DNA sequence: GACTTAGGTCTGT
DNA sequence: ACAGACCTAAGTCCTTTGTACTCGTAGTGTCTGC
DNA sequence: GCAGACACTACGAGTACAAA
């Protein structure tokens, strides 16, 4: 494969937070949060292929470094939706520490604009109580899905679409 | 705006507020009114002193005014009787109420000294657990006895006495039902809304006749296993506690027996694998009395107790028997109550004794004073948000003062959408059945009832269709406030104003359910003569129902008994049976029906066609 | 305070697991002369009492009379912590909020506190009168086990009647009836297997089934049941221990 | 890098009652129950973010003292909250023992209440009588019509209303003496109107306007936080001339990437909590809007949808 | 300005 | 005392789907005792 | 080795779906 038997829609995917381009304000304001280490709870909201994704795959990448899939707790919200795996593995998650390296811990959840309202009204005390070593990042295409409770508690980023 | 007046100045006076006023809503009229002691009563009669109308009255009521007699004032009537009147009320009706006042305040002392009193033997006791300051102001006023229940005294007096006569209906086998008519059933239900004093009641009659309370919360333990080991072996055996509870003595026969209280018995899980149906059979076979509790009894879950219990309604008790408890705890706990307030109180939390006490015990924290200044906050503040039934919701949809331009804005269209979200299964059937029902008030220059119908009526056609979007296999739940405007919304502004006669009940589901019967049988006899008939099962209805009518009712009709065997063949030529017949008459419709002819074929021929047919 | 020291874990362990199946809560009043408890079931139609003297402990000191409110199952976990050969020793300060059950081993130098949090019970001190009984017998514990679990499969009623010199259950059910009949055999070989009886009136009486193992699941406490009926009189089944008894008091159905 | 400070939020949570600003009536007495004792039952109900959970547990905290470790409980949606909870925890919890000064009890917090299922809060109903002299349950959740009727009666209901301007604006200005953050009206009033009254997210904003930019302006606060969609929405919905409102449409709303749905969700909303305009009109523009609805859920989401919505609703005001 | 059914309380004959 | 007369509290009253959630029953595997 | 005994996992029936 070498990455070159790939189309060209993932093999040209960002990998560093340069390499992102259109949304300059979110990415510098976004890079000084996480040079001065006050990186508040992210809902990045756009339309599709506007790059929020690779936004936060890169922003997960500056921060952690090169093993940035083992200290990140990413979830496709689409294919695990529940109230369990809030109780279950983002907790756990976020009440914990860490395998690798010192540091706080971020969760990015994909797609979460089709989380159930059940995981949402649990998940609006998860953010809570944990803001000490955690922090969440929420991707959504359309912010009408999700909860008014999960959109106070997150500093919001829009995704214009690209010029 | 009103001119101020001495206190108590409109006291002994029935007045009645039914023409709407300019300047005053009904609830601000009414308010005060009952801030000078007036009293308030919804229907115009012989003893109604004053009828308040400015303009637009209704033709009923105003007949009643006419035959009556009644005197009428407006408002600025209104507001120079307000004034005018002396404090208090004299009049004798005035120096009645002055009586009934100064009786109500000298029971409230009585009862508070009685009170004190009972709190200096506790102390001098405890000098010789918990204190009586850390207990809640509703356990700590708890009803003692039933000579202190507030409201539903008659069905205090039915429990305590279908109790008392349970002894001697079991020793009649419970086939008799007696001169009460309670000792046929094994079991009684107390249900009303929460807070009345059911479970008090309960335990109060069980505790003067004697017998050993034993309290299951049926919502803690609704399923059937634990149900049934719990109380199964309870039924019908003898209390340790009981006889161990001083037997010796002989005035409390039935101290050994038990009387199990049920609480919160609508909280049984449902179903034939719930234990809400099984509890039904454990009431045809009990040893010991068996009281259910429940808040809701017309709930579906709840059927199979409807013919095995006696039904005991609790209802909403009346403001003026709840005056008295009220005015004595606010004696013993040093706060100022003034009785005028006390009705609004009641309404504001809708007849729950325990949700007047709380709020009295919240408010007095930091107000010590509660009066008609304070009182509109406290309402706003305290009012009970109930759903509403569907008759309700169908009343105030099809009103015409919601959607005047006046009314809009006490009423926006959020609040009706609200309406609409209370019971989102019913209101669009309800509104269905009950939108050309009534005699509309808001019909545009131009307009007539039959334009205004026919536009509600696609209005409703165009709900139907976001409803059928809504609940199919796309599950566009999103539209749920669009179906709430079209369905129940539009049609009924459209159709908005006074309802002419009574708010019946959706007929769709019974007839829904027929057709469904109807399909079922239809699809058996359709399968039954499948194997020679080519058609569809619409097709088999549509024609050959007509036909087969001919070939077996008909010769009943006219050639006589001899008929049967050649019925039988045709029968016999598409595998018919005696149930297929019965279901095949009972098809046609119109001119062609056939429910009485079938009574007039003599009852020999009938028997016997079943006969040769066996 | 209190400090009682048990000489081996496993008695208090097995004592809890006999009575632990029918009532969850319970009121341990420890008096200088031991623990004594009684416990109303939840139905109200069956009553444990249980005491422990001070001969049962190695060392027992008790300053201030106290009550301990406790539940069976949290004990019952708690217990299931110690080792079998482990001392258990009871502490509790003044004015309890938890009791500081204490296993310790001497071969070692393990040591395993768990504090058990004290549950407020509000119940009567109900007073026990003895009274004539009818009919006292005396049974090996495993048989009276056996029968009642046979017979509790067919119906959820136990029929004793004490015919002269005869002993019957019998178990009447919607499919299938049972009768089991015993004998009064004394040997001297072995006592533990001898049957005592005492008749003064004969009974015929009717009990619950359900009742009735979990008054058989403290077989382990003793090896000979103890049964006192009277007609009109709740039943007594005792299992007697080493300085006391776990006494049940048992009502049978209506008749 | 490894560490975060914490949020603005979390670090200036109100610690003692009378830091709460809004809702003075509700705090008010709070505190005096906080003084006397004998706390009622009660139920927390409002909107996101005007200090629900913050009341109750200040309330708690002064309530219990040095005992809040174990005389209060908290239950959150996140734990498992069923009937099992009520039977398992809470019952337990409820039944044990604790010595605490004079007036106070034991008291459970039940955060998120809304959330219970029917099972368990029918199931509480006995739990919160039988043991009210020694527990004080109290609940706290955004929508009250969630709670069962014979739960609300057994409690006190205090309902907190949406925050003051005046008041965001004195919790923000004291947030900034402390932080000593730079700042300007402008910005401080923008940030206030992007609130809407949920201090939560004026706090929020306004920490991330220092951060991101380090100045509280009006540019800044907007450049980080966007003008409300229900007011553009509205000002495309109010427009005189279809010419206008097209322009709206395709500028602020299709331009800038707002979705197809949640522009016409916003328009329904805007249309039904507008007031200027008759209920006859709003309720037929209601009706346009709902067929677009449609469509837009039907897959068909264009401009040309929408435009076509927008010159329905505009031949429906021209008459 | 909806119908029937029902409860609680008073006064008059 | 007794039906009537006021007044008020209340009852009329049961439909699917698609997917997530919950709760009790039924079934399974695995640890301990004899 | 062989049988129960809780404890975990699989199955099945009931209910609610929005907005602020
Ligand atoms: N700003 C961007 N700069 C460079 N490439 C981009 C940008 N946005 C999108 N792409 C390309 O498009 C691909 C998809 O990007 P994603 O971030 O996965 O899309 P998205 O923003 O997550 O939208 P979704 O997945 O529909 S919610 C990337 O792998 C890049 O190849
Ligand atoms: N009629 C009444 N008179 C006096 N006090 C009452 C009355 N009804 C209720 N109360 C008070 O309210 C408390 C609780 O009454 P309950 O009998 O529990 O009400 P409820 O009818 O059972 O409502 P539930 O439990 O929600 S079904 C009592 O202890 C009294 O303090
Ligand atoms: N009245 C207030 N005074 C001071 N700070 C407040 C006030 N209301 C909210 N806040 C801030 O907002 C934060 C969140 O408060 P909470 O009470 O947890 O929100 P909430 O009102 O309970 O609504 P939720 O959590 O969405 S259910 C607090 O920690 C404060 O920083
Ligand atoms: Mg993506
Ligand atoms: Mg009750
Ligand atoms: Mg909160």
């Amino acid at each position: 494969r070498s990455k070159e038997n790939l189309p060209w829609v993932e093999k040209y995917r960002p990998e560093t937070l340069d390499e992102v381009y259109g949304q300059n304000e979110v990415i510098t304001t976004v890079r000084k949060f996480v040079d001065e280490g006050k990186l508040p709870h992210l809902l990045f909201y756009g339309p599709p292929g506007t790059g929020k994704t690779s936004t936060i795959v890169a922003l997960a990448r500056e921060i952690y470094g090169k093993n940035y899939s083992n200290m990140v707790l990413e979830l496709n919200a689409s294919d695990d939706r529940g109230i369990d795996v809030v109780r279950n593995q983002i907790k756990d998650f976020a009440s914990t520490r860490q395998i690798f390296s010192k540091g706080f811990k971020l969760i990015i959840l994909d797609e979460a604009d089709a989380m159930t309202n059940a995981a949402q009204n649990a998940l609006r005390r998860v953010i809570e109580r944990y803001t000490k070593n955690t922090r969440f990042c929420v991707l959504a295409n359309y912010a009408h899905k999700l909860t008014p409770a999960l959109l106070s508690r997150c500093t919001r980023f829009r995704f214009q679409p690209l010029p | 705006s009103f001119p101020e007046g001495k206190p108590n100045c409109l006291l002994g006076l029935t007045i009645v507020f039914t023409g709407v006023l300019p300047t005053l809503e009904r609830g601000a009229s009414e308010a005060l009114a009952k801030r000078y002691g007036a009293r308030v009563t919804k229907s115009i009669s012989s003893k109604t002193s004053v009828v308040v109308l400015g303009d637009e009255a209704g033709p009923k009521k105003l007949e009643k005014i006419k035959q009556l007699k009644i005197k009428a004032i407006d408002e600025e009537g209104f507001k120079q009787l307000i004034a005018g009147m002396p404090a208090e009320g004299d009049g004798e009706a005035a120096e009645k109420a002055r009586r009934k006042l100064e009786e109500q305040h000298n029971i409230a002392t009585k009862e508070a000294e009685l009170l004190v009193k009972k709190e200096e033997e506790r102390s001098k006791k405890l000098a010789a657990v918990v204190r009586e300051e850390d207990k809640l102001w509703t356990v700590k006023y708890a009803p003692t006895n039933l000579q202190q229940v507030c409201g539903n005294k008659g069905s205090v007096m039915k429990l305590k006495n279908w109790l008392a006569n349970w002894e001697n209906s079991k020793k009649n086998s419970f086939k008799h039902a007696g001169k009460d008519g309670s000792g046929v059933f094994r079991a009684a239900m107390l249900y009303g809304p929460p807070g009345i004093g059911k479970t008090t009641a309960a335990h109060l009659v069980a505790q003067e006749l004697g017998y050993d309370i034993l309290e299951q919360n049926a919502s803690d333990v609704r399923s059937k296993t634990l149900l049934n080991a719990g109380v199964k072996n309870a039924l019908d055996n003898m209390s340790v506690v009981g006889y161990f509870k001083h037997n010796e003595e002989a005035q409390n026969l039935n101290g050994k027996h038990f009387v199990i209280i049920m609480d919160e018995v609508d909280g049984m899980s449902g179903g034939d694998r719930g234990g809400v149906g099984q509890l039904a059979q454990f009431c045809r076979k009990t040893s010991t009395p068996l009281i259910l509790i429940c808040n809701e009894r017309n709930l579906p879950k709840m059927r199979p107790f409807d013919r095995v219990c006696l039904d005991i309604q609790f209802r909403r008790p009346d403001a003026n028997s709840i005056k008295s408890r009220l005015m004595t705890i606010a004696i013993r706990e040093k706060f100022k109550l003034d009785p005028n307030v006390i009705d609004r109180l009641i309404q504001t939390t809708r007849g729950d004794i325990r949700q007047v006490i709380n709020l009295l015990s919240t408010i007095s924290t930091t107000t010590k004073t509660i009066n008609h200044e304070n009182i509109n906050e406290i309402s706003k503040a305290w009012e009970k948000n109930i759903a509403l039934k569907p008759f309700d919701i169908a009343h105030k949809m099809l009103d015409g003062q919601i959607y005047s331009d006046i009314g809009s804005r006490n009423f926006t269209l959020n609040d009706k959408i609200a309406l609409y979200f209370d019971d989102f299964d019913f209101t669009p059937l309800m509104i269905q059945e009950n939108y050309l029902s009534t005699r509309p008030s808001v019909l545009k220059p131009g307009q007539s009832h039959l334009e205004a119908v026919a536009e509600a009526a696609n209005c409703i056609s165009l709900g139907d269709i976001v409803e059928k979007k809504i609940r199919s296999s796309e599950q566009l739940w999103s539209l749920l406030p669009l179906h709430a405007v079209l369905s129940s919304v539009y049609p009924a502004s459209k159709v908005a104003g006074h309802m002419a006669g009574r708010i019946n009940f959706t007929a769709w589901l019974g007839q829904n359910s027929k057709s469904a019967k109807y399909y079922r049988l239809l699809q058996e006899i359709h399968y039954h003569t499948r194997l020679g008939t080519s058609t569809d099962k619409i097709g088999l209805r549509l024609d050959y129902l007509p036909t087969f009518r001919k070939r077996l009712l008909d010769p009943f009709l006219k050639q006589g008994a001899d008929a049967i065997s050649s019925v039988i063949e045709v029968m016999d030529d598409y595998y018919l049976t005696k149930e297929d017949w019965d279901s095949i008459m009972e098809f046609f419709v119109g001119p062609d029906v056939t429910t009485a002819i079938i009574k007039k074929i003599p009852a020999t021929v009938k028997s016997g066609f079943t006969r040769k047919y066996n | 305070m209190l400090e009682a020291k048990f000489e081996e874990a496993s008695l208090f362990k097995r004592i809890i697991d006999g009575f632990k199946d029918c009532v969850q809560l319970v009121n341990f009043q420890c008096k200088e002369d031991g623990i004594i408890a009684q416990a109303v079931d939840d139905s109200r139609v069956l009553l444990v009492s249980l005491e422990i003297g001070v001969e049962a402990f190695q060392e027992y000191r008790c300053d201030h009379p106290v009550t301990l409110g406790m539940d069976l199952t949290s004990l019952s976990k708690i217990l299931r912590c110690g080792n079998n050969t482990d001392t258990l020793t009871l502490i509790a300060d003044n004015t309890p909020d938890s009791i500081i059950l204490l296993f310790e081993d001497t071969k070692k130098d393990r040591i395993a506190e768990y504090s058990l949090k004290l549950m407020d019970i509000d119940a009567d001190f109900l007073k026990i009168e003895e009274l004539q009984y009818d009919s006292t017998l005396s049974l090996p514990s495993s048989e009276f086990s056996k029968i009642v679990r046979d017979l509790s499969q067919l119906s959820d009623s136990i029929n004793i009647m004490i015919t002269k010199e005869t002993i019957k259950f019998v178990a009447d059910g919607d499919i299938g009836s049972g009768s089991v009949i015993i004998k009064p055999f004394v040997d001297m070989e072995h006592p533990e297997t001898s049957i005592k009886l005492e008749m003064d009136q004969p009974v015929d009486l009717t009990f619950g089934a359900k009742y009735l193992l979990d008054i058989i699941k403290g077989s382990s406490l003793s090896d000979r049941v103890g049964i006192r009926l009277s007609s009109e009189a709740p039943a007594l089944f005792q299992f007697d221990l080493k300085s006391g008894f776990l006494q049940f008091f048992l009502a049978p159905k209506f008749n | 890098t490894l560490s975060l400070q914490l949020p603005w939020v979390e670090k200036y949570r109100p610690q003692v009652l009378s830091d709460i600003v809004g809702n003075k009536e509700t705090i008010d007495r709070l505190q005096q129950i906080a003084k006397d004792g004998n706390m009622p039952h009660m139920i927390i109900s409002g909107m996101p973010g005007i200090g629900k959970t913050t009341s109750v547990h200040c309330l708690a905290h002064e309530l219990l003292g040095r005992s809040y470790a174990d005389g209060v409980l908290e239950l959150n949606a996140s734990d498992d909250r069923g009937i099992d909870v009520v039977r398992n925890q809470i019952k337990h919890f409820a039944q044990k023992k604790l010595h605490l000064p004079p007036g106070k009890h034991k008291i459970v917090i039940l955060d998120e209440a809304d959330s219970m299922t029917a099972g368990a809060q029918q199931a509480l109903r006995r739990t919160m009588e039988l043991y009210s002299n020694s527990t004080r349950f109290a609940f706290a959740c955004n929508q009250s019509n969630k709670i069962i009727e014979p739960l609300q009666s057994r409690c006190a209901i205090l309902r907190y209303s949406k925050l003051s301007d005046e008041d965001v604006l004195k919790r923000l200005l004291q947030i900034i003496k402390l932080e000593d953050v730079k700042y300007t009206n402008d910005g401080l009033e923008a940030i206030i109107f992007t609130a809407e009254g949920d201090m939560r997210q004026a706090i929020n904003n306004l920490q991330s306007t220092v951060a991101g930019h380090g100045l509280v302006n009006a540019d800044n606060v907007f450049k980080i936080v966007d003008s409300p969609h229900p007011l553009i929405v509205k000002k495309m919905l109010l427009a005189s001339n279809l010419e206008d409102s097209i322009q709206i449409l395709r500028t602020d709303l299709w331009k800038k990437g707002y979705s197809s749905i949640d522009i016409v969700t916003t328009s329904f909303r805007v249309t039904k909590n507008l007031a200027q305009v008759k209920e006859s009109v709003r309720l037929e523009m209601i009706k346009e809007i709902g067929l677009t609805h449609m469509r837009i859920l039907e897959g068909v989401g264009t401009y040309l949808q929408l435009a076509s919505m927008l010159a329905k609703i505009h031949k429906l005001n021209n008459k």
